[PDB]
Order: C-alpha cells, then structure tokens, then sequence
C-alpha cells in the first residue's frame, strides 16, 4: 500500500509549511506590542492592521492546509 | 459580636448541588447502551450459562497485578478460536 | 475523647508548632526555610515513590524499564519483558512459592 | 424555602466579587455624545439589556474551568477537561454562543473567491478553543505519567532509599512539572475565558438609541 | 486632545481683552526666528545649514555638507536630505566638513536635532575645539576618576560620567587624522 | 514633557513623531531631559538679555 | 526610583550632568583656554524661599569651580 | 503494516510545525516584556495583545496537531 | 504504484516553501506596524505598500502551488 | 517490525519541534533582561511576564512532547 | 519506476528553496514600510530601490524554478 | 535488526532539537552583554535572570535528551 | 537504476541551499531600503553597495547551482 | 551503482550549508549598509572589514565545498 | 554528506558576526581595532564548531 502510504509523510511534510506562518505570526504579533507601546493611541488602528494582516498571512497557511487535505482525501 | 451566629450553622453544600449531582449521574447511567463491556442477550442465554462463563478477565482486573494483564477470573473457555 | 474537637486541636498544634526545622536544628545544614520545603517536598516524593514500591516489590513493571534489573532476578518473570511470557514464568513461580 | 445567611465579607464572596468584575471590565459598555442624565436614562439601560452578559457567562466559564482543570491536580483525580468531548463541547459552546449572539442580530441568515478563506478561519476557531484546553490539559498530565514512568526505573532497579541522587535529579524533575501544571491549570482556564469574551464581544454591538428630538440650548 | 491651540496669534487676541489695551503685546521667541522645521526648502542640493550652537557661543551657522554627530548609539553622520531625528549625544567629536577641509570641535554632550526642513541644530554645553585640549590631563585625571568609587549612587553617576568622558577624550586624542 | 508639550502637539496624528528619537531611553525621557534643557537655555537668554537691556 | 538614563535614575536632574561633562571638559583645557573657560563657570548667585510672603531662609552660592558635583 | 508505519513516521515529520509557532511566540512574549520595560502605563492593554497574538498564532500549532490526528488515528 | 505514489510525497515534501513566504508575510506586516505606529499620518501609504509587497512576495507562494500543481497532476 | 521502527524513527522526528521553542524561550528570556537593564524599578513585573509566556510557550513544548509518546506509547 | 518517480520527489523538495526567498522578500517588503515611514519625501524613489532588490532577489526564486523544468523535464 | 537500528537513527535525527536551545541561549546571553553595556552598574541583577532563563531554556534539552534516553534505552 | 534516480532526488535536494540565499538577499535589500531611508543623498552609492553584496551572495548561489549541475550532468 | 548513487545524494544533502553561508553573508552585507548609512565617511574602512568578512565567510562556504567533491570524487 | 549541514549554521553566525563588526566600527571608528581583535577571537571561538562537525565527518569517512 506504498500508494496510499506515501501519502501520510507527504502530508507530514507539507504540514511544516505552518511553522514559517506560525513564527510570521509572531513576530507581527510581537511588533504590534512593540509598536503600541510607543504610542498607545493609535492602538486601535495597529490592531486593525494586524488583523489584516494576520488574515492575508493565515491565508497561506490555509493553502497549505487545502494542499494537505488534497494529497490527504484527493 | 455577630462570630458565634455563623459558627452555629455548620458545613452546608451549595445550594442546588442535587441538582448538579442529579444531572451528572442521570447523564452516566441513562446513557442508552450497555455497560462498557457488556452486550445484551437474550433471556434463553441468561437463564443457560453460569456466572461464571458471563463473566470476562478483560473486565475484572487483579487489584494489585504482579504481572501488567493478570486478571481476577478466566471467564468461559468455549471460545470461538 | 471529642471525636472531632480533640483531632483538630492535635492537627493543629502539629501544623503550626510542631517543625522539625527547629527540634531538628538544621540552621547549620540548611539555609532559610524556603530552602528546606523544597528539599522536604521532594524528599516527601521520594520516600512516597519507594513505599510504592516496597509495599509490593515483586512485581513485573508496567512501566518500560530501562533494561535494567532489581537485583538477583535476571531472567525471571519480574524482567521479562514481554508481559504474556513473563505471566506463564509468574504461574510457575508462585506454585514454587 | 428558608435561604442562608452570609456574612458579609466573605472571602468567596470578595473572589466572586474581584473575578465577575474582571470579565466584566473585558467587553466596557461605550460612551455615548450627550452626557448621560434622566434623558439618557432610558437609552443607557436599553443598551445595557441589548449586550450579551458576556461577564456572567465569561466568569461561569473561568469557574467551570478553572474547577476541573484543578480537580486534575488533586490526588485520585482526573481533570475532566482532559477528556476530548467536554473540552471541546465547551468551545463548540462558546463558538457557538458568539455565532448565536452574531446571527440573531441581524436576521438569523448565515453570511467572492476569499471570504470563505475567513469563513474557515472563523469556523476553526470552534475547533481551537476547545481543543487547546484539552491538549493543554492532556500534554502535561501524559508527559507526567511518561516521566515518573522513568523515574520509577530507578528506585525499582537498584535498592529502595538507595542511588540518592540518581533519583533525587528526577523527582525535583516531576516536582517542577506538577507547579508547571498548576501554572498551565490556572492558566488555560484564564485564556479559554478571555477568548470567549474576545469571540462574543465581536458582536456585542447595537445601536445607541440616544435622542431623537431635542430642546438644545 | 489640542484644545488650546496658543501660539503668538492667539495670545495677542486674547491678551487684548484681560490686560489693559495700552499695552503692546509682549514679544515671543518666534519672532526673532526666520527658520522653522516645517516650512519647507534651505536645502538647494548636497550643502544643508548646521547651526552649531553653545550657551556661550555660536561656532558654526552656514552650510555644510556631512556632519558628523557623535550620539548615544554611536557616530552617525548627516547629508543633506536626512530623516528628522531627535539625537542625544554623548560627549564625543562633531566632525564639521566643507569638502577635504575638516574642523574637529570635541563637545560635552547635548543634543543635536534634525528638522524636516533639512536644518540640523547642534546643541551642546561645552563644545571645545579639540586643539584645545592637553593629552596629559585625561588620563591623569582618570586615574583618580577609577578611583574614589562610592556607594553613592550620585557620587557614582558623576563617575560614571568622568570615566566616560574621559576615555571618549583619551579615544579622540590618540586618534588624530 | 509631555505633562502638556506633546499634548499640545497631537494634531491627526503628531508633528514630534515625524523625529526619530536616538536617545538610550524611551522618548518620555528625552523630552524630560529636552525641557530642562529649554528651560536652561531660555532662563540663561532671559536673564542675558535683561541684564543688557 | 525614577525610570530614565543614569543620571535619571540617580535622582540627578540633566541639567547637572550636562553641565557636570562641560565642567570635566573644562578642566582639561589648553592654558591659553582654561583660565578663560574659569569665567564661563563661576556659580555666584543667591536664593530665598518665601512660604508667608515675606519670610523665608536664605541659601547662598559662592562657586568659582562649577558646579556641586556632590548632591543636590 | 507499511501504511501503519507510515502514518506514525508522517505524524513525526508532522508535528515539527510545532517549532516555528514555539519561536514566533517567544519573540511575541519577549515583545511583550520589551514593549511592557518601555512604558508600563499600558501593561494590561499589551498583555490583551499578548493574549490575542498568543491565542491567533496557536491556532496554526492546533492546525498542525489537527494534521497530526488525521494521519494518526484517520 | 511507486511513481504516482511518490509524486505525492514529493508535493508534499513540497509545500514548506508557503512557510517561510508566511514568515516574511509576518515580519513585512509587523512592519507595517511598527511603521505606522511612529507615524500615523501616512498610515494608508505604508498599507499600499504593504499590499505591494504582499503582492510581489505573494509571486512566489504562486510559484510554489502552481508547481505542486506540476507535481501532483502533470 | 515496519511500524515498530517506523515509530522511533517518527518519534526522534517528532522531537526536533523542542528546537523552536528552546529558541523562543532563549529569545523571551533575553528580552526579560533587556527589559531589566532598561528600567530596574519595574523589574519584577517582567519577570511575571517572563513566566506567563514561558508557561504559554512550554504549552507548545508539551503539545510536542504529547505527540512524541503518542506516536511512541500510543 | 524509480527514475520518475525519485523526480517527482526531487522536484518537490527543490521548491523548499523558495522558504527562504519568501522570508527574504518579506524582511525586504516590511523594511520599506518603516523606511517610508521614517521620510515620507523619499517613498517613490525608495520603493524603486525596494523593486530593483525585488527584481534581483527573485533570480533566486528563477533560479530554483528552471532546476524544477531542469528535474521534471529534463 | 531493524528496529535496534531505527532506534540509532531515531536518536541521530532526535538530538537535533539542541540546536535550537543552543541558538537561544546563546541569542540570550548576547542579549545580557548587550544589556549590562548599557547600564554596567546593575549588571548582576541581570545574570540572576540570565541563569534563570538559562535553566528554563535547558528545561527542553532536558526533554529532548530524556526522549533520546528513551528511544534509545524503550 | 537506482543511481539515475539517486541524481534527480540528490538535485531536488542540493538545490534547497537556495533559501538561505533568498533571505541574505532579502535582508540586504531590505537594509538598502533602510540605510538610504536615514540619508538619502547617498542612495547612489548604498545601490552600489547593494549591488556588490548582491554579486558575492550570487557567488555562493552560482555555487549551489554548479553543484546541482554537477550531480546531474557529471 | 547504489554507492555511486549514496554519493550524489550525499552531496545533494552536503551542499545545505551554502544556504546558511548565504544567509550570513545576507545580513554582512546589509549591515555594510546600514553602517555606511550611519556614517557614510567610514565607508572605506566599512568595506574593509566587509570584504574580509566575505573572504572569512566563504572559509566556512568552501570547507563545505570541501566534502561535496571529497563525498564524491574521493 | 548530511553531516556536513552544521557548516550552514557556523556560516550564518559567522555573517552575523562580520555584520557586528561593521556596524560597531560604524559607531566608533577610533576603536576600529579592538573591535577586530574581539571579532577574530570570536570567530577562532566559533570555527571549533566548524573543525568540530569537520572532524564528525572524517571521523564518520576514516572511520
């Protein structure tokens, strides 16, 4: 069953391709901190720049998860 | 002064803890299933075997176990082998 | 005696005055009594987990041993490591003893 | 029928108290234009009974959590929270109280090629707030059992009150990891708490009714 | 946030309704000022205007092309069009160039702005020529300055700022051009 | 500092945060540090300028 | 107490420090210099507080070298 | 038994995903305390940021951890 | 089996390449805050600027799923 | 013994996520001395934020430690 | 079919190459932000510096794209 | 010997996540000298959080050699 | 033939030193952003530099290029 | 031929470190600009230290390229 | 050949290291030489992890 063995490490492999997002996460996550606490007034303008940017950033994880779940089920 | 009023009424639970104690054992016995283990026979099957041979070893564990898998009886052993 | 009066006054006196960091001494060894509670609390470890296994010691471990065995056993049915095997070797050694 | 007394001051009374409001201060009522008097009265309490209680169900949630992840610490006793239905049950739960809360605002009707890209990373939000409680409560109990698996090789192999410090390096091991779980205990329960006032204050958001007619000056 | 928008303007209005209407207004510091940061322009290229001012002196106020500023991070240096900053310096060498010829003037700290109008105002106590300086007296004096270390942390920051001084002089004498 | 300076300042947005601040410490204290520098520099001038006058 | 630089944190205002470097750079001044760099850091002035509207204690300054680089 | 192994060594290679999340967290937590040493007048306002970037960023290792239990036990 | 089987293992051991594009998605939107929390003036610029460079950062994350498209399907 | 060593060739795979967050911890608790070495007098704070994200960041680590005697154990 | 099969692996685990191009275009792409928000006057011609590092710095992202052609079809 | 030899493999593959507390320990203690070069006055408050983090970091080359210690010794 | 799929799975991953190259260019092209953002009169010369840096990195590329060509043509 | 083919794909998981030499060689290279961007009338001397941190650099990069031919052709 | 990837890691923090350098010689060029001496030291202190995962790779060849 090599066919539908191969297919378990191979969506193994493509599930690391969340680690990247996960430190880009946090690092913007962390620039948000480090950003609002220069001027804490504005704190509400950076935040909707981060969940923006969360959002165009998640999306990638997201196709990494489509790619897995279409080696995974297709 | 006001001290010796609450040492008077002692423990007491909260106030709708049968309520709580109520729910959670009407949710673990009315579970519409056998009992973890179990499998319903007919009443011919119930009447025809021993107790003993109802009985299993993968549900009666020994209570201190020597060797990790002894269990306190054998159970039938007409099997189906 | 008072079955709960006399229990809580003994309980109390042990849990406050009574220390052995003071009818000990153990200034001299130890340091301040944030020191001694973290070497009393892994002792109370430490002794719990040899009571656990002395109160029955012939015993074959659930737990993955690291191929290593108790004392003059070696072969018997408290190291091997297959459970089933070493419950036909245990049937014979209780027969014998 | 007859109901108890309390005396006042009592310290779960005083906890109860510091804790509902701090899940209540999380999602602050807002400030309107016209300073608030009899006029604004009506509009003041009509916004208060159009935001979801977000502080009762939030301190409800930190109280149920903060109970059965505690339970796990206790001795003979399991977490319940690491069992995969109840924690997870309380995160569907709590999707599905901000979903509930979201729909009924507008019509009850569920909302081109990228907006399902945040559909579904709003309907995984469901499957993370539970199971990272779980997990949580899960990982650190397992690895504690694995650990103090290992730790029991050694008293086992050599003798009892013996080898001292072979032994003593892995029980002050398995010490810290019990205050590390008290610690992920006391914490998941604050974190799952705050994501659900995070989730359903999203859309606990009406319209200020305010004046409609003014004598102004 | 800014409800009180004063400025010369304002307060010669407002001032014309408490005082008595005799009175002239009083003057302001903006009025003796052709040069501010936001008007833009007094750039014309590669030369920007450094007014390198002192307490005592002015020593430097027509254009120049690269300044040299020694701030708390390190040295950096300022073209033409520079970003606006807001630099504290540590006592070390403002570097003043016009082309190959450069005149080395060893300051005492103080702050140094660049404005976003391309003027850079250097701002400093004690701003000595380095030919001024004997070689001599810094490290006998740091000998002392390693010395009487206290516990008072007064005391102590005085120190702190002796040997730092002292050795940004030493450093800038033994490495003469 | 900032007690009224940079309040005085915020206009959509602020006309200080157009300077990148080099200090060691945050810009709260650069200004603390600014100001008292002013008010040296100003009391300095005053009591100059009265003296000749 | 205070949370700034070091002199900050010392209870120090700047305006000493500042000046306590210009006095240290003083100090090491070519002779040509020095003596003229002495004028620029005479301290002679004097203080009263007034608490009523006329009373008050007086507190007086006498400084040829600088300023007090002991505390304030 | 080829696919029962695979599955295992694929969840193995899968859960190193959990690396990046791990590292973008400790820059946001390290952010945090930077941002909360500059001025801590706003330390409940960065720590509700701290706890959304914290609590966004892990729903990435849940999605690996997801990965992980359906080529696990799926 | 082994071709089409191992197709699917290498665009499995493919798709890691969205995760350091996520990582830079994340440090180019934190820096997007940061920048904009200095000055919120031309907080609408920097976003164009962002989304260009999400944009022309994104033509690679293409470049990786066009040809795990190649892997697994051509 | 296909699965039998596939899961210790999974598992030694599956603890190199312990990577990420050693170097997160790393990172967190240098910024905690950074922090420390801006301001001293709000130095036993950031300790507090200092063991708030080491809690929440050994959450990853024990999440990677979960699966590593899942795939073992499990 | 291990030729063609081992190809189609090659190619997949060639374009986790393009990992660290994502990272690079992002860490590029974000310091234009704070670089355009440091002067704003420069932003126009800055953003060409940022495009002429993009034009060139996705040689790499050809350079690991051609190999791909270079292992599927040649 | 298959699995005697996974085991070896496993352990190999398994020692690779002291790379990362190698990197963030030696990221943290940079971050000390960077930190006591500022304020060299209070440079040994700083080391007692030095030797903490230290601890706290090595927490996960502990983990990361007891589960080599137990892939290689069941 | 496992020798002619051996140069193919070899290629696929001796190109992968490609994304260290992708993120050295990326930070010094986004460090030329910066530096000519501080003082944009030397622009000319900072592309200039950015220039030279980009050649001795496309050293180090060509050098993975010439090892991906050499285990598939020699 | 499985020997000849060990070495090719050796040497395809040798040259690895031509990355991280390019990463390095990333961030020499934009702190060249950045620091000729401090002060631009030390760019001599800067280049002077750039080019020997090139040359030093590439020390690691052909000790590297050392074993991808001493695997292959010795 | 797999044994040889610890170079990239020796590389990277060697680049970063040389990029210290500059940017410390850009902040004080009067101290541009006790500078290198700390960055030559360092960098003899970290090619032992290069002679290191070396030496693992003749010592996996010779033997």
């Amino acid at each position: 069953s090599v066919l539908a063995a191969s297919k378990m490490v191979g969506a193994g492999c493509a599930t690391i391709a969340l680690a990247g997002v996960g430190a880009g996460l946090g690092v913007m996550f962390g620039s948000l901190i480090n950003g609002a606490a220069r001027n804490p007034n504005i704190a509400k303008q950076l935040v909707g720049y981060a969940l923006l940017g969360f959002a165009l950033t998640e999306s990638i994880a997201l196709f990494s998860l489509l790619v897995v779940f279409l080696i995974l089920f297709a | 002064s006001y001290s010796a009023y609450f040492a008077k009424a002692g423990f007491q639970f909260p106030a709708g803890l049968s309520a709580l104690v109520a729910g959670i054992v009407a949710l673990n016995v009315c579970t519409g299933r056998p009992t973890k283990g179990t499998k319903e026979i007919s009443n011919a099957e119930y009447n025809a075997t021993p107790i003993g041979y109802l009985q299993s070893p993968d549900q009666h564990p020994t209570a201190f176990p020597k060797v990790p898998g002894m269990k306190d009886v054998h159970g039938s052993p007409h099997h189906h082998h | 005696m008072a079955v709960t009066s006399f229990l809580g006054k003994a309980f109390e006196k042990y849990f406050y005055d009574f220390s052995a960091y003071e009818q000990f001494g153990l200034n001299r060894f130890l340091s301040s009594k944030g020191q001694y509670v973290a070497l009393r609390h892994v002792g109370f470890v430490m002794v719990g987990v040899n009571v656990l296994l002395a109160a029955n010691f012939p015993f074959n471990p659930p737990f993955p041993t690291i191929g290593m065995c108790p004392a003059g056993w070696e072969g018997t049915w408290v190291c091997q490591a297959d459970k089933a095997k070493a419950l036909e070797m245990y049937k014979e050694w209780k027969k014998s003893n | 029928s007859s109901v108890r007394d309390v005396k006042t001051g009592s310290l779960p009374t005083n906890f109860l108290t510091g804790v509902y409001r701090f899940w209540r201060s999380q999602n602050p009522a807002e400030k309107p234009h016209d300073p608030v008097n009899d006029r604004l009265l009506p509009a003041v309490v009509d916004a208060s009974d159009k935001r979801a209680s977000i502080g009762t169900w939030a301190t409800t949630f930190f109280c149920t959590i903060i109970s059965c992840n505690l339970l796990g610490l206790m001795p003979f006793n399991e977490a319940p929270t690491s069992g995969l239905g109840f924690a997870t049950g309380l995160g569907v739960s709590v999707w599905a109280t901000a979903t509930i809360l979201g729909l009924s605002k507008t019509g009850f009707k569920f909302p081109f090629i990228f907006v399902p890209l945040e559909t579904i990373s709003y309907t995984f939000r469901a499957v993370s707030l539970g199971v990272r409680l779980w997990v949580n409560m899960l990982a650190g109990h397992t690895l504690l059992h694995i650990l103090t698996g290992m730790a029991l090789a050694l008293p086992f192999s050599l003798g009892f009150f013996s080898m001292v410090p072979a032994t003593f390096g892995v029980c002050c091991l398995l010490s810290a990891l019990v205050g590390l779980e008290y610690l992920v205990a006391v914490l998941q329960s604050g974190v799952f708490s705050i994501l659900s006032t995070v989730y359903v204050g999203e859309f606990n958001h009406d319209k200020f009714i305010g004046p409609a007619a003014k004598i102004v000056k | 946030e800014a409800a009180a928008p004063a400025g010369p303007k304002e307060f010669t209005e407002v001032w014309n309704k408490k005082a008595p209407s005799t009175l002239i207004v009083p003057e302001f510091p903006s009025n003796y000022t052709a040069v501010k940061a936001v008007g833009e322009g007094q750039v014309h290229g590669d030369a920007f205007p450094v007014n390198f001012y002192t307490p005592h002196s002015i020593l430097s106020q027509a254009q120049k092309d690269t300044v040299v500023l020694p701030g708390v991070d390190g040295y950096f240096g300022v073209k033409a069009s520079h970003v606006p900053t807001i630099a504290q310096l540590k006592p070390g060498v403002v570097e003043l160039h016009s082309g190959a010829e450069s005149e080395k003037f060893f300051v005492s700290g103080g702050f140094a702005f660049v404005h976003p109008n391309g003027v850079t105002d250097i701002c400093v106590l004690e701003a000595a020529t380095l030919d001024q300086v004997d070689p001599a007296a810094v490290k006998s004096a740091l000998a002392a300055a390693s010395a009487a270390q206290p516990t008072d942390e007064f005391e102590q920051a005085a120190n702190r700022a002796a040997i730092e001084l002292y050795s940004a002089l030493e450093s800038a004498v033994e490495a003469k051009a | 500092p900032d007690l009224l300076e940079k309040q005085l300042e915020d206009v959509t947005g602020n006309s200080l945060d157009a300077y990148d601040i080099e200090a060691s410490h945050e810009r709260s204290d650069v200004l603390r540090d600014l100001t008292e520098f002013h008010l040296g520099v100003t009391l300095y001038n005053a009591m100059l300028e009265n003296n000749c006058s | 107490a205070p949370s700034g630089p070091f002199y900050r944190v010392a209870g120090m205002s700047y305006l000493r420090y500042s000046n306590i470097c210009a006095d240290l750079l003083r100090n090491v001044l070519k002779e040509p210099f020095k003596a003229k760099a002495q004028a620029r850091q005479a301290i002679h002035f004097r203080q009263a507080p007034y608490v009523d509207g006329k009373a008050g204690a007086s507190k007086v300054y006498e400084l040829e070298n600088g300023i007090p680089k002991t505390a304030n």
